[PDB]
């Protein structure tokens, strides 16, 4: 709230520094590499190149 | 329940996702294998 | 013959050193046939033969 924000008193709202990204999924065949503990350490997209 | 005041509109940008976006398809354990 | 959360199979359950992830339940091999299972009640991994 800009009314009760440190250093600001004007009416309104101010947003602190925030960055986010949005992506959309598509049906793609993937080759997932499972390591010895079973964690996926790498992947290859079967339609990239 | 009121619209925000003094919003500045700018065209959205795009960035490279690289390899991010990989998730386990199912709760199945696989060891040292290419699936 | 056993039934783990609907996973029906037949074999000799034993103790295994395989380390599943906290969310992983089943276990598979190259031939996509079940080979290990996490007991729903107690948290240990048992092989299937």
């Amino acid at each position: 709230r800009s009314y009760l924000t440190p250093g600001d008193s004007s009416s309104g709202w101010t947003a602190g520094a925030a960055a986010y990204y949005v992506g959309y999924l598509q049906p793609r065949t993937f080759l997932l590499k499972y390591n010895e503990n079973g964690t996926i350490t790498d992947a290859v997209d079967c339609a990239l190149d | 329940c009121v619209n925000l005041t003094t919003r500045t509109q700018l065209p959205p940008a795009y960035t490279n996702s690289f390899t991010r976006g990989v998730y386990y398809p199912d709760k199945v354990f696989r060891s040292s294998v290419l699936h | 013959n056993f039934n783990f959360n609907g996973l029906t199979g037949t074999g000799v359950l034993t103790e295994s050193n395989k380390k599943f992830l906290p969310f992983q339940q089943f276990g598979r091999d190259i031939a996509d046939t079940t080979d290990a299972v996490r007991d729903p009640q107690t948290l240990e991994i048992l092989d299937i033969t």
